[PDB]
């Protein structure tokens, strides 16, 4: 769940990813339509498919075990789709990570007139 | 997708009427944990749990055909996929409305220390 995923962006990014990201590019928060802005873009794009593609359980709500040892963050679900929901968020924050400085301020809080073009399938 | 979700939910409130979704009580936005906290939260649910019953196609990226007349989101579309979509926004965007007055601040951006309850299922 994004409870679940919030934190760990938010463990490899400073601490609140939460808001950045919550409306950015065309893929980040409440959004969803259009062509990735950049890397977060990319990014909040190639996480909603990956939570897409996982048919057998619910990657929004699913609950899974992780722990941030090192500065590696794993994954602790034994359950073949509890342990994909997590790999997903994992790398996710990871790839919120390393391009954290793409990050435009002048994506967020994003309207969809910049948007409202093709939903790249996936 | 949610931008359209963004939409659907202003038609009976007001315009922007959503941000304070972005992140309220155990499931609306970042969340998905803890049994609800009231009304509103379970549309947030409801509306989750929703989702997971579309068959085939995906609920964030799909982008459906829909037009508000007088006071009425009429989902005009000939795909069933896509159309469910467009009813989850629909009986959710009705369904905050009239628990707006429910409505608590102290029920925002929060964590794993109000919904850590015996998360409900679906």
């Amino acid at each position: 769940n994004f409870f679940q995923f919030a934190e760990m962006i938010v463990k490899m990014t400073g601490k609140e990813a939460v808001h950045s990201y919550a409306i950015y590019g065309c893929y980040c928060g409440w959004g969803g339509q259009g062509k990735p802005q950049d890397a977060t873009d990319r990014c909040c794009f190639v996480h909603d498919c990956c939570y897409g593609t996982v048919n057998d359980c619910n990657p929004k709500m699913a609950t899974y075990s992780y722990s941030f040892e090192n500065g590696d963050i794993v994954c602790g679900d034994n359950n073949l789709c509890l342990k994909t929901v997590c790999e997903c968020d994992r790398a996710a924050a990871i790839c919120l990570g390393q391009n954290v400085n793409t990050y435009d301020k002048n994506y967020e809080n994003y309207a969809i007139s910049h948007c409202t073009e093709e939903s790249e399938q996936c | 997708n949610l931008f359209q979700f963004a939409r659907l939910i202003d038609a009976k409130q007001e315009a922007f009427s959503f941000f304070k979704y972005i992140s309220y009580g155990c499931y609306c936005g970042w969340g998905g944990q803890g049994t609800p906290k009231d009304a509103t939260d379970r549309c947030c649910f409801v509306h989750d749990c929703c989702y997971a019953r579309v068959k085939g196609c995906n609920p964030k990226l799909v982008e459906y055909s829909y037009s508000y007349r007088t006071g009425k989101i009429v989902c005009g579309g000939d795909d069933p996929c896509l159309r469910a979509v467009c009813e989850c926004d629909r009986v959710a965007a009705i369904c905050f409305r009239e628990n707006m007055n429910t409505y608590d601040k102290k029920y925002m951006l929060y964590s794993i220390f109000d919904c850590k309850e015996e998360s409900d299922q679906c």
